[PDB]
């Protein structure tokens, strides 16, 4: 097989600006290369064949480029239809293979998250479980680490999390961070945060719970 | 249970039928030309000009060979030509002759739009004509449908010449080679 | 012979040798001679075609030296519509073979391509192969009644002859005898006008290795 | 005019053998090759295969030799796959790939066809979550509702019915040990709680347990 | 060498390509050509000791265009007189092709 090296893994951009995703593979194929675009929720779309031909109903703003063992699309004045998630594919080869995928996203300017921590549900405490969870609401950008802790000694394990995608509205994530804990484990500790650290501020979100308060 | 196979043989450029003038003195029949009804039909069957070119069409190209990255068809191209050369000729109508291609056609009389024609001179019997509008022992009411022409089920190659007349000849391939027949 | 059911592999590419049909033919001309070639086109690309077939168009063009004749393949582009490049013999494997159009110089009015022309050709066949492939229109249902076991692949029935030749004697040549002009078949009698002639021969009764 | 319709969901067993098919019509079916593809979720595509309608000429990748058996039927217009002993990690969407006919690539596509495996399904339970006494009162009161433990898609949870509701993150559901787990949190100014007291209700297109918890 | 005994089998049905009978022709008229074909028909009356045998008869027509040509087969149909449909190639193989009769 002959596997390909698609690279950025996203990119945040807004309308207008020049954009290029890489793709290289291992052996000199001839510019037989196919170039894809996937919205969420919605099925690949025809973009260009062979590296410099397009195929029809789309504008100008693609243009295909290079030779040997790389090659990368170009786009001009990016628009709103363009949004989306991509492939580049070769076409040469027992067996053919495909692009790593990148996710092309929104440029905003960052702002710190909301972030608010809870105690846990009493109807779980009943049938005998206890879930404590933080969530991670309003931020830029995407990628982020959350801590968690007890008595002050941070755990690894049981730990759960949820993403979701970027709003269309203002650019935004909302992430779902949660830990999975039973019922006598949860009676006998009474320090519990979640720490999450970020760009806008060097010190990490403070947001802490005791049992003994409430 | 025996069969053959046929082949045929080598195909000259001697043993042609085309791309020759037939000039006609006398047809077989009694027909000396003329065609009623401003139609002819021409058939012609050739089978030594029939090559059948092959097409190739590529999957996914790469310098080793596969045979699944191809995929070919299969087609056969055929043309043609037609040349004439007409002459004019008229029929004086009078009263002996109307009565003689009445009985070879009706519808060649007619197409000269020159009057109509009452189909008996009368007839014997009764034919027992009824009036009172159906309703005692039924009949065959039988409308009638002329449609226009007898060949309008069939197929075939229709090609004009409404628009491709002239009156020079010498302007045209037949024209140099049929007045270097006659002399004139 | 053609046994049930298929023996071979991937790849059977063969090696072998043909011979083409016999052409002799002279021209003469004070314009050069046109000749034509069946050449790819544009499709309609509104329709939905079930079938994506290469579309054939007819291209008058003027012929050059070193231009190949027909060789019983049918008068076609081999450069871009066999994309194996491996269905013909080596020579004619990258180039057009062009066929004069006589029924078109005859019909211009000035008739100043054609003085005198002539022309002799003969062909059989004698081999049979087929070639290999997926065949673009399989043959549909009703023509045939399928059977189990090795009768389990339809076979692909593209089939082409190959040219063969034929014997050649001297009594039937077309040179060495001289052609007087009593009467040329256009308007120009003869007159060659910017001082210049075109003569054309296509010989291959004389082709030896 | 061309079209590659595919069924989009699909819920199986692990181990057994599921029989998947997409249909076609537009073209004439036997005049093309067909592909099949294989989106591992968090990874891109994988390219399977390869077959014909005409003679029925396969053609598989390596990795996944012995692990589907490509075969179609020209009668219907529609070509199968039908993956063997099936695990969890082949979970993932599948279509099946239309070219021109040139060939170079993918022109029409289907529907999609994501697969899972489990064993039982499950009805979930839904739970109310309440802030806490610290975090004193700035605007925004965050609130929550969480739901857990179910098998399979879909579900919806809405505010009020969907009365007020307009602002809310509902968050997508995480796969873990075959159960899902989604949860939503409103934003909200900090009056009118504890005036309206907003509810969390849950409807499941199911076994279908409707229930309002109050938050 | 066509030796003894027979090689058995259910089906030993192959793929052949052959040529046809090399022909040039041309009619012309004020009214279209008519050919003919051999072609099944009505039996008789109720006969002891008959084999099954379907009995043969002219029919005249229209030469339509399109149809084939006589090519070493015989002018009859192939439709209806072949069951097997595998005696002909493909271009004859659903199709009646007739001859002209210059006798008529």
């Amino acid at each position: 097989d002959i596997q390909m090296t698609q690279s950025p893994a996203s990119l945040s951009v807004s309308v207008g600006e020049t954009v290029t995703i890489t793709c290289r593979a291992s052996e000199n194929i001839y510019s037989n290369l196919i170039w894809y675009q996937q919205k969420q929720g919605k099925s690949p779309q025809l973009l260009v064949y062979a590296a410099t031909n397009l195929a029809d109903g789309v504008p100008s703003r693609f243009s295909g480029s290079g030779s040997g063992t790389q090659y990368s699309l170009k786009i001009n004045s990016l628009q709103s239809e363009d949004f989306g998630s991509y492939y580049c594919q070769h076409f040469w080869g027992t067996p053919l293979t495909f692009g790593a995928g990148t996710k092309l996203e929104i440029k905003r300017a960052d702002a710190a998250p909301t972030v608010s921590i809870f105690p846990p549900s009493s109807e779980q405490l009943t049938s005998g479980g206890a879930s404590v969870v933080c969530f991670l609401n309003n931020f830029y950008p995407k990628d982020i680490n959350v801590k968690w802790k007890i008595d002050g000694s941070e755990r690894q394990n049981g730990v759960l999390n949820s993403w979701t995608d970027q709003d269309s509205k203002d650019s935004t994530y909302s992430m779902s961070s949660t830990l999975t804990l039973t019922k006598d484990e949860y009676e006998r500790h009474n320090s519990y945060t979640c720490e999450a650290t970020h760009k806008t501020s060097t010190s990490p979100i403070v947001k802490s719970f005791n049992r003994n308060e409430c | 249970a025996f069969f053959p196979t046929p082949s045929g043989s080598i195909v000259t450029s001697e043993s042609q039928l085309f791309n020759k003038p037939y000039w006609l003195q006398r047809a077989q029949g009694h027909n000396n030309g003329i065609c009623w009804g401003n139609q002819l039909f021409v058939t012609v069957v050739d089978t030594t000009r029939s090559t059948n070119m092959t097409l190739c069409t590529e999957v996914t190209k790469e310098g080793t060979y596969k045979n699944d990255n191809f995929k070919e068809y299969v087609r056969h191209v055929e043309e043609y030509d037609l040349q004439f050369v007409f002459q004019l000729c008229k029929i004086t109508l009078t009263a002996e002759i109307m009565t003689y291609i009445h009985t070879m056609d009706s519808n060649i009389l007619e197409d000269w739009q020159f009057g109509l024609t009452p189909p008996p001179s009368a007839s014997l019997q009764d034919t027992y004509r009824f009036v009172t509008s159906q309703a005692i022992t039924c009949q065959k009411t039988a409308p009638p449908k002329e449609k226009e022409d007898p060949l309008n089920k069939y197929t075939f190659w229709e090609v004009n010449l409404k628009e491709k007349f002239s009156a020079d000849l010498d302007q045209f391939p037949l024209g140099r080679k049929f007045l270097l027949q006659s002399g004139l | 012979s053609n046994r049930y059911p298929a023996q071979p592999g991937s790849d059977n590419r063969e090696c072998l040798s043909m011979d083409y049909k016999q052409t002799q033919l002279c021209l003469i001309g004070c314009k050069p001679p046109t000749g034509e070639h069946w050449g790819k086109g544009v499709a309609c690309n509104n329709n939905a075609a079930a079938t994506d077939c290469p579309p054939l168009e007819l291209f008058n063009s003027i012929i050059e030296d070193g231009d190949m004749v027909d060789t019983g393949f049918g008068c076609m582009d081999f450069g871009t519509l066999q994309a194996n490049k491996s269905d013909v013999p080596i020579d004619i494997c990258n180039s057009t073979c062009k066929y004069p159009d006589y029924l078109k110089m005859a019909s211009e009015p000035y008739g100043d391509s054609l003085f005198f022309f002539l022309r002799r050709e003969q062909m059989f066949v004698r081999h049979f192969f087929n070639r290999a492939g997926k065949l673009g229109e399989a043959v549909p249902d009703d023509l045939y009644i399928k059977g189990s076991g090795n009768t389990a692949v339809i076979q692909s029935s593209a089939f082409f002859p190959t040219p063969s030749g034929s014997i050649v004697t001297s009594e039937s040549q077309l040179f060495n005898k001289p052609y007087w002009l009593q009467r040329a078949q256009g308007h120009n009698n003869g007159i060659c006008w910017g001082n210049q002639l075109f003569v054309t021969v296509v010989d291959t009764t004389r082709s030896t290795n | 005019q061309v079209q590659l319709l595919q069924s989009g969901a699909e819920l199986v067993r692990p181990g057994s053998s599921v029989k998947i098919s997409c249909k076609a019509s537009g073209y004439v079916f036997t005049s093309y090759w067909m592909h099949w593809v294989k989106q591992r979720p968090g990874q891109g595509l994988e390219w399977i295969g390869q077959i014909y309608p005409g003679d029925g000429g396969t053609h598989y990748n390596g990795n996944f030799r012995d692990k589907a058996t490509l075969t179609a039927d020209k009668s219907s217009s529609t070509a199968y796959m039908h993956l063997s002993s099936l695990t969890s990690e082949d979970s993932a969407v599948y279509f099946c790939a239309r070219k021109i006919y040139d060939g170079y690539g993918f022109s029409y596509w289907g529907q999609g066809t994501l697969v899972t495996v489990s064993a039982k399904t499950t009805p979930p339970s839904v739970y109310p979550l309440a802030p806490g006494s610290a975090a004193q009162t700035n605007s925004m009161v965050t609130l929550g509702c969480l739901v857990k433990g179910y098998f399979p898609e879909p579900v919806t949870v809405t505010w009020n019915s969907g009365s007020l509701s307009s602002g809310v993150h509902t968050f997508p559901a995480v796969l873990q040990s075959d159960l899902y787990t989604l949860s939503s949190s409103v934003t909200v100014p900090s009056s009118p709680r504890p005036s309206e007291t907003v509810t969390c209700n849950v409807a499941h297109p199911a076994s279908s347990t409707k229930v309002d918890k109050k938050i």
